[PDB]
RNA sequence: AACAAAAAGGAUUAGAUACCCCAGUAGUCUUUGCAGACAAUUAUGAAUGCCAUAGGUUAGAUUUUUAAUUUAGUCUAUAAA
């Protein structure tokens, strides 16, 4: 079908994407009937309550609370499992990784790649990378678990910032030269997917929809995209309060 | 979880595989009475009949449903044609939703190519953005020639081929339910499915009816905001030019 | 050629060109049809292109010059063999009416054959035995005959109780003043009377016919 | 790797329709009629039903809706489909009440099915864990094979002279090599018997010499040989040195899936009178009177021989509706051919009088009015 | 023995004599009268009952025509389905 | 498939305070209705009754003997839930119009109280005791009490299975025995032949069951015990039940014609 | 033996060589040669590669031999052409 589509030379880039989006939805067989949203409801709320800080120490501290029996969230099992996996990875990567998640929200796509090049260039000289790779993929898991230069996050003292070192491009490595100059701050056309919180929020701030009338709005605008009713319902179960009864719906943040 | 008259009281927006399989939309005709041309939709052979692929039906149905919606969104005149003993309620209902015309009897040969004679006395009217009459076109509704459907939605192409030929002969798009023994080259947009089933025909027609309904809704919503999604037809456009000419004389004289 | 030249796949192309320029050279082309812009970005699908159909069974590897390569193949499942065996061992199981009219198509979502024959949405019939048989044969690594015996025996016990309830139901119902209508046995005999009497009339007539036809032989 | 649309069709209700089984076997050399065909011994096609609402529309879950002329009006909606779409673009169907209601009639007699007994009556149930068994093992001895009812090999006495020759040249002839191996396993165990015994106070089974000589020792005792040959071809035992050997194995299950009752050792408690002695009688028709050295009677759709005993002697046109007598079904069984043979036994006088009382047509009421 | 063939494409599937042709009854009665005259004789006595039977028919009124047998209509319906097709 | 539904006023989680503890109501309705429905589903899993309501099954599956066993489960489930939809968390004051009409047909509220209760124990069997509203073309609306053995439908369209008299002890040789015997056969003979003994108005409006009382063992055998010593027992169960009758709702279903 | 050009007779007809009829020789048949013309036709040379189906039919083969696949022929009715 994609081959049959023959657009006109004067159609804007938006039109071409619209035609394909409507064509890919013609082959939708429907999402499973039993599988529920994995990261949703409680688990989703827990992620927003334990991954909002700028220090790994604070993040793990929050997870321990959720793991501790009797937590209001009810995500104790997930919390416990998550910690087991977080205490099995290179602590340097965690600090460095989380560091760019807060800094990558303001960079441009072009600037990101240029920084990642210099960023990854210092990982080749790092000890964790050369050790983890050799001890996992190369050895095929033989010789037991890998041995990071810092054994655990506890070893790294609080007042020590190891993230900063990587985020300093050296003059030895030339700046990455991209094939073009195109760039932007946010994705030009990333709206094809299921409505996220940003979409539901925007709709509420420009309308007076109800709990049930708001879902139909998105189901109508997308004209039957599979999973819209379920996705939008989940968003209204985490950041939507019955402020004025069934008449109106507002966000919990306020 | 199933009522016989459920495809009329409340037809679904989209038809899933279960709905199509539950409505016998895959029971093709006997293996012998097949058309090798449309072997692109057949899934296999069971019980001596060709099994139409369920996915192939859903894909083409959603595509046709998008065609009906846009044509109704651009102020197009749709025609729902089902000519069989028990297809009268199905077609009339679909027309109501899409605000279209119905046809449940033998299509009189020559109603599109020879419309001047057949549809000579039937009355017309002139509407505007919000689909309301416009006083002042009395003189235009007597020299104007009859209308032709901007889109035909047939439910039994095998039976009436004289209608579909006039559509291709008059450059009009068409939608039809192609069975295992129906030539898929007669209609513009095919919907491979079982046409001999009054339960599948009600489903397919219902989905297309909702498409038109949804299309008409958007059009009227865009007309209340001063955004017309269609420009004056060429026929009525010529009348405006003549109107100014006749009016110009009054100005001078 | 008894056919006619259909051009339903080119209505847009032909119409789009006709609306490109005006017939009166030196004027702006009039507005096109209302449908021209609706299906602008929805080209028709490709038709009349014989593909290699789906092969539901391994094609003959020995054939050097195979024929009917563009012919749909038959759909055969492992159940077909089992259904044929069971229903041949229980021919009177076909007299039990079975509805093949799907309600919503979502009948295979609550079928778990690990529990037993009884399932939600489907009646107790030969099919349940076959599916149960297939399950044991695959999951429990049983033989065709072994799985057949086990599942088949469960089918019997469930049918026995069903027939026992009918007798005990009507019997117990009359112990407390319960009366019923004409049983199927009595009704069946009545219809035969009406049909047998009609045969008597026809026989009597034709018998008399031959007698009158015998007077002409002499 | 199956597609989602292809996974729904596999479990669809229509795909569950069983294949048309071969018709009830009859004598291979007869003069059966072609243009006209009567009802068969047992049903061959699946009977179908629908909702009262969907029947008024002709919707039977088939290719197309059936006509309402011959499909609506009857009490029990039953229909058989020979072809979902014939060369006339029509669903070739036909009424299925002939067999559908016959099963309901037979199930109203409340009579089980028991293995036939040669002529001390012993009605043994068919559904038992000792006789009703199909699976087996090669190690099993010959004796238990008699219990079985579903044999893989054919019945020699039943096969025609032409079928027999084809069987020999297409099933038995290309099996000598395998049969030789079968003997080796037996001879192998024979050598272990002596060893095991003497040890109290198996070999590789590869000896091509003893096998040839082993068969020369059994040429004087043909009985033990056939006993061994029957196990390698799964043939039904024929000689007494017995069960269903007169007419051969039953092509179907001994019950033929028409009744699943194991025993009739119950006493229907009558409301007023109390526990009755015998079972309630059943009215039957008279077909082909004696004056053909036997009388045929229609007992609830099935045709059986008359009781061993007027009515049966001569035909009587005066009797309206035909001669109808009450009778009690004693024993029912399925022969090798698949027919349901009933041992119809003359009924008593009081039983008929008691049974008619509820119907309200009893001339004289036993309750109360009867002084003696 | 082979089965009936599939008819070739015909212009119209129908039967010439849709309704049976009724034969004048007493034309046979006249045959008997003539027969008796041949054997017995013209001016005989055994011919009275036979001659009187011939006079009985002419006096009796002729029966009414039977209702037309609508068989050609149904044959025209299933023509294209039963045979190879129609020709013209 | 038929599925269990909630009770009127959250009796499953709390139950009536002074009549049936939550545990008793759990075993009486949730753990029994589910069992009956489970059996009912298997019976109508593939018949026309796969989507028919209980009452429709009851009336339709009544005369036919071959489906007698289906009538029991369907009727039992209906009557059982019909018995719980007339109780109330707190006793309700009898309506005036209803209070007056009752005295005109039974003489007093207590006269009818001891009749239904007395009828229960008199039965000495599991059954349902009803309160039926009789009406004929010209006769005024008149109430009466009816007893149904085991599963018995009070509606006139299910007359075949009314089961109002135990044939065991009600048919003997005494004068009453013969009389009861004749009626027993008269009904059977009439029903079988298709004749109608008592004319009934179309739509089955002659009789309208207003109130019911489940006397089955499972309902009261737990809370009130075996009844040895007269303390509690089946008798007390009927007595306590009389205090929770939702007379308001009872009046509504009565639909008494305005005559005051 | 029979059939039957020719020859001959009897009728029909305005005339009748004829068609029709009573009869009848070559010849048809057997053996050995000559002869080489036919609507010797499928009004269609032989052969190879290739193109979508349906219903029959002939001689086989395979198979869960009931009925379906399949090889080589033959004949109807069609699609693309
Ligand atoms: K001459
Ligand atoms: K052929
Ligand atoms: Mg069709
Ligand atoms: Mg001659
Ligand atoms: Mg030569
Ligand atoms: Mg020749
Ligand atoms: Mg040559
Ligand atoms: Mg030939
Ligand atoms: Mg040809």
């Amino acid at each position: 079908r994609l081959a049959e589509l023959t657009p006109r030379d004067y159609w804007t880039i938006e039109q071409r994407l619209s035609v394909i989006n409507d064509t890919i939805e013609e082959f939708s067989t429907g999402v499973p009937y039993d599988e529920n949203i994995e990261i949703g409801g409680k688990i989703r709320l827990a992620i927003d309550r334990c991954f909002k800080y700028d220090k790994i120490d604070e993040i793990i501290a929050a997870l321990k609370e959720e793991a501790a029996e009797g937590a209001k969230g009810g995500v104790q099992s997930w919390a416990k499992n998550t910690l087991e996996e977080l205490t099995q990875r290179s602590p340097t990567s965690l600090h460095v990784t989380l560091r760019q998640m807060r800094l990558g929200k303001s960079w441009g796509i072009a600037h990101t790649f240029k920084r990642e090049h210099q960023m990854a260039a210092k990982f080749m000289k790092s000890h964790d990378f050369n050790e983890g790779v050799t001890a996992l993929l190369i050895d095929k898991g033989a010789n037991g678990p890998a041995k990071w230069k810092p054994a655990s996050l506890d070893e790294i003292p609080p007042g020590a910032n190891i993230s900063e070192d990587y985020f300093r491009n050296d003059p030895e490595v030339p700046v990455l030269e991209l094939l073009n100059d195109r760039s932007y701050m946010q994705y030009p056309y990333n709206k094809f997917g299921l409505p996220n919180d940003y979409d539901v929020k925007e709709a509420i701030e420009k309308g007076n929809f109800t709990r049930e009338k708001l879902i139909d709005h998105f189901v109508e605008t997308r004209r039957g995209k599979q999973g819209v009713r379920e996705a939008v319902s989940d968003v209204l179960d985490r950041m939507a309060v019955r402020s004025k009864g069934t008449e109106h719906v507002q966000w919990k943040k306020e | 979880r199933y009522i016989p008259e459920q495809y009329l009281r409340n037809p679904p927006s989209d038809a899933s595989l279960e709905d199509l399989m539950a409505a016998q939309a895959h029971m093709g005709h006997n293996t012998s009475l097949w058309n090798p041309a449309n072997a692109r939709y057949i899934y296999g052979v069971r019980q001596g009949i060709h099994i139409i692929s369920l996915e192939t039906t859903a894909t083409h149905l959603r595509r046709a449903a998008r065609v009906v919606e846009e044509v109704a969104y651009r102020g197009g005149l749709i025609l729902f044609v089902g000519t069989r003993p028990g297809q009268r309620p199905i077609v009339v209902r679909a027309a109501e939703l899409a605000k279209a015309c119905h046809l449940f009897t033998k299509w009189r040969p020559g109603t599109i190519t020879n419309r001047e004679q057949l549809l000579g006395g039937v009355p017309l009217t002139v509407v505007d953005e919000l689909d309301r009459p416009l006083s002042g076109f009395e003189d235009h509704l007597h020299d104007r020639r009859p209308l032709a459907p901007d889109l035909v939605v047939c439910l039994n192409p095998k039976e009436n081929m004289t209608l579909l030929y006039e559509c291709s002969l008059a450059k009009i798009p068409t939608i039809g339910i192609i069975d295992t023994n129906t030539n898929p080259s007669w209609v513009t947009y095919q919907i491979p499915a079982n046409d001999d089933s009054l339960r599948a025909t009600a489903l397919i027609s219902g989905v297309l009816g909702r498409a038109g309904e949804r299309g008409q809704k958007r059009r009227l919503e865009a007309a209340q905001r001063g955004v017309v999604t269609w420009k004056t037809p060429a026929d009525v456009q010529g009348y405006f030019e003549l109107a100014s000419a006749r009016a110009a004389d009054a100005r001078r004289r | 050629g008894k056919g006619r030249i259909f051009q339903a796949a080119k209505v847009y192309q032909r119409a789009s060109e006709a609306a490109a320029t005006n017939i009166v050279s030196g004027l702006p082309p009039r507005n096109p049809p209302l449908w021209l812009k609706a299906i602008e970005s929805i080209p028709p699908a490709e038709i009349n292109t014989r593909p290699y159909p789906i092969q539901h069974s391994p094609p003959n590897p020995r054939a050097r010059k195979p024929r009917n390569l563009f012919r749909p193949t038959k759909i055969v499942y492992p159940e077909d063999e089992l259904r044929r065996d069971f229903y041949r061992d229980h021919p009177w199981e076909l007299a039990r009416p079975r509805m093949i009219i799907e309600l919503d198509g979502k009948d295979a979502r609550f079928l778990d054959w690990s529990k037993g024959l009884r399932q939600r949405g489907i009646p107790l019939s030969g099919e349940s035995v076959v599916q149960r048989q297939l399950w044991l044969m695959e999951n429990q690594g049983m033989t065709k005959q072994e799985a057949y015996d086990k599942a088949r025996h469960e089918f019997y016990k469930l049918r026995q109780l069903e027939q026992m309830e009918r007798r005990i139901a009507v019997e117990e119902a009359r112990m407390v003043g319960g009366y019923f209508g004409k049983d199927l046995l009595t009704v069946g005999m009545e219809l035969e009377n009406k049909t047998y009497e009609s045969w008597k009339k026809w026989a009597t007539t034709e018998i008399a016919r031959q007698e009158s036809a015998r007077a002409s032989m002499y | 790797g199956v597609s989602p649309g292809g996974a729904l069709l596999r479990t669809s209700r229509m795909f569950s329709l069983p294949p048309v089984i071969p018709p009830p076997p009859g004598n291979k050399l007869q003069m059966i009629s072609e243009r006209a065909s009567a009802t068969e011994a047992y049903p061959t096609h699946q009977v179908l039903t629908t909702f009262e609402s969907s029947r008024s529309r002709g919707d039977w879950g088939l290719k197309r809706p059936l006509p309402l002329k011959s499909t609506t009006g009857t009490t029990y909606p039953m229909v058989k489909v020979k072809e979902m779409d014939s060369l006339e673009q029509i669903t070739d169907f036909t009424s299925g009440t002939q067999h559908g209601l016959t099963l309901k009639k037979f199930q109203a007699l409340n009579i089980p099915i028991s293995t036939p007994s040669e002529i001390r009556p012993v009605q043994r149930s068919v559904f038992e864990a000792d006789t009703d068994v199909t699976a087996f093992s090669p190690d099993e001895q010959i004796q238990e094979a008699e219990k079985r009812w579903k044999f893989s090999g054919p019945w020699l006495a039943g096969m025609t002279p032409g079928e027999f020759k084809e069987y020999l040249a297409k099933t038995v002839r290309p099996k000598r090599a395998e049969f030789r191996k079968f003997i080796q396993k037996k001879i192998a165990a024979q050598k272990t018997e002596a060893a095991n015994r003497e040890l109290q106070e198996k070999p590789e089974s590869i000896t091509d010499d003893e096998v040839t000589e082993y068969l020369r020792r059994l040429r004087n005792d043909n009985q033990v040989l056939y006993d061994l040959v029957g196990q390698f071809l799964d043939l039904a035992p024929l000689k007494p040195p017995s069960p269903y050997g007169g007419r051969g194995p039953p092509i179907t299950h001994p019950s033929a899936g028409i009744s699943y009752l194991r025993t009739a050792a119950y006493l229907n408690n009558h409301p007023i009178y109390g526990p009755q002695k015998s079972h309630p009688p059943v009215q039957a028709r008279v077909l082909k009177p004696r004056r053909g050295n036997d009388a045929k009677i229609g007992v609830a759709g099935f045709v059986a021989d008359g009781p061993l005993g007027s009515v049966m002697d001569k035909f009587d046109p005066s009797i309206e509706g035909g001669a109808k007598l009450w009778v009690n079904v004693d024993k029912a069984t399925v022969d090798s051919t698949g027919r349901v043979q009933l041992t119809v036994s003359d009924a008593k006088a009081t039983d008929v009088l008691i049974a008619k009382e509820l119907i309200g047509d009893a001339r004289e009421p036993i309750f109360g009015s009867a002084p003696k | 023995p082979n089965k009936p063939i599939r008819l070739p494409p015909l212009k119209q599937l129908r039967v010439r004599q849709a309704n049976k042709a009724e034969e004048n009854p007493c034309i046979a009665v006249m045959s008997s009268v003539l027969a008796c005259w041949a054997s017995a004789g013209y001016n005989s006595a055994g011919c009275a009952t036979v001659e009187n039977a011939l006079r009985a028919c002419m006096d009796a009124p002729k029966p009414a025509p039977k209702p037309n047998n609508t068989i050609n209509y149904h044959l025209s319906r299933f023509q294209e389905r039963l045979t190879q097709g129609k020709s013209k | 498939q038929h599925y269990l539904m909630p009770l009127r006023d959250n009796f499953e989680q709390e139950g009536i305070r002074n009549f049936l503890s939550p545990g008793s109501v759990n075993m009486a309705y949730t753990e029994y209705q589910t069992f009956i429905l489970e059996k009912l589903n298997a019976l109508v899993v593939g018949t026309d009754f796969e989507q028919k309501d209980t009452k429709s099954i009851v009336l339709a599956t009544a005369r036919d003997p071959e489906l007698a066993h289906v009538f029991n489960h369907a009727s039992m489930a209906h009557n059982n839930h019909f018995f719980f939809d007339h109780l109330s968390p707190v006793p309700v004051k009898m309506g005036d119009k209803l209070f007056y009409h009752i005295n005109e047909n039974f003489g007093s509220v207590d006269t009818l109280r001891d009749e239904m209760i007395g009828t229960a124990v008199s039965m000495f069997g599991p059954g349902f005791v009803w309160l039926v509203r009789t009406q004929l073309p010209g006769q005024p609306v008149a109430l009466r009490v009816m007893a149904t053995y085991l599963a018995g439908s009070p509606y006139p369209g299910a007359h075949w299975r009314r089961q109002e008299m135990d044939a065991q002890t009600s048919i003997g040789s005494s004068p009453q025995g013969l009389s009861n015997g004749q009626r027993f056969f008269e009904r059977s003979a009439a029903g079988f032949k298709g004749n109608k003994l008592e004319p009934t108005a179309p739509g089955g409006t002659d009789l309208i069951p207003i109130l019911c009382l489940n006397t089955w063992e499972y309902a009261w055998l737990r809370e009130y015990g075996t009844g040895v010593g007269g303390m509690g027992g089946k008798l007390a169960y009927a007595q306590s039940w009389w205090n929770m009758i939702d007379w308001a709702k009872v009046e509504e279903e009565a639909r008494l014609e305005t005559r005051i």
